[PDB]
C-alpha cells in the first residue's frame, strides 16, 4: 500500500473519478501539494494513509511520516518532468529549468505547461532523484506556465 | 469525499528524452498562502 512510485491522487463522488494531483511515495512517505489534497487522508488499496506534515506556504504536505525527498537541483543540468497528467500514460519531459528570483534566495522553474491535476508531479534529476514537484508557479504575459521546482525540508 | 491515490510507474529517468522548454530568469515574489507573483 506504500510501494515506491509515482502515484494520481483521485477523488470519487457518486459518478466518476476525477483526478486532482500527483504524489510521490518513499521511504514509505507520501509526498504532495498541499492544494492537491488540503491534509485529507488517503485511501491507498484497503488502508489509510494520514497528513504527518505540511506547510501552506511551500504547498507541500506528507502522510505516514515527515518529507523524505532532500535531492536539491544543481542550479546547472537539466531535468525531467516525470508529468502524469489525467486521463494520460506518465511521460518523461526533459527541459534546463530557467530561475525563480526571490529576495529568500534562487528557485529552479520549469517552464511546462499541463493541467491542473498534473500537480504534484515529480521532478527528477539524471540520477532520477524527485528534485522537487512541480505546479505551484506563475502565468506570464503571453499566458504560458512557470512553475516552481518545490522541494520540500528533511 | 473519497479521496485516494493508485499507482502511475516507477520513478526513473528517461534516456533520449525530449527536450523542450524555455529557462526563464523571473522575478517572484512568495506570499504565506503559498501563491507566487510576478514582481512588476
Ligand atoms: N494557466 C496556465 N497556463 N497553466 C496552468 C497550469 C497548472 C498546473 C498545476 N498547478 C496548478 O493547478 C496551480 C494550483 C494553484 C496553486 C496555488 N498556490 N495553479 C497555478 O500555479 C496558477 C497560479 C496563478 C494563477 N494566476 C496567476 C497569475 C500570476 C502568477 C501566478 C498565477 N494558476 C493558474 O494557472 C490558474 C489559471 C489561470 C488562467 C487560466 C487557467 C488557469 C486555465 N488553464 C488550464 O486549465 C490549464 C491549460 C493547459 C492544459 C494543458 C495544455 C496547455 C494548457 N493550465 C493551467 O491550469
Amino acid at each position: 500500500e506504500t510501494t515506491d512510485g509515482v502515484y494520481r491522487v483521485m477523488t470519487r463522488r457518486l459518478l466518476g473519478s476525477t483526478q486532482v494531483g500527483v504524489g510521490v511515495m518513499q521511504e514509505g512517505v507520501f509526498h504532495t501539494m498541499w492544494h492537491v489534497t488540503k491534509g485529507a487522508a488517503l485511501r491507498s488499496g484497503e488502508g489509510r494513509l494520514d497528513p504527518y506534515w505540511g506547510d501552506v506556504k511551500q504547498d507541500l504536505v506528507s502522510y505516514c511520516g515527515p518529507w523524505k525527498l532532500d535531492a536539491a537541483w544543481d542550479g546547472l543540468s537539466e531535468v525531467q518532468l516525470l508529468a502524469v497528467p489525467p486521463g494520460e500514460r506518465a511521460k518523461n519531459i526533459q527541459t534546463l529549468p530557467g530561475i525563480f528570483k526571490t529576495k529568500d534566495g534562487d528557485i529552479g522553474a520549469v517552464a511546462l505547461d499541463y493541467p491542473a491535476g498534473t500537480s504534484g508531479s515529480p521532478i527528477l534529476d539524471k540520477c532520477g532523484r524527485v528534485i522537487g514537484l512541480y505546479g505551484n508557479g506563475v502565468v506570464i504575459k503571453n499566458g504560458s506556465y512557470v512553475s516552481a521546482i518545490t522541494q520540500g525540508k528533511r | 469525499v473519497d479521496m485516494y491515490i493508485e499507482r502511475a510507474g516507477d520513478i526513473t529517468w528517461e534516456k533520449d528524452a525530449e527536450v523542450t522548454g524555455n529557462s526563464p530568469r523571473l522575478d517572484v515574489a512568495l506570499d504565506e498562502s503559498g501563491d507566487f507573483s510576478l514582481v512588476e
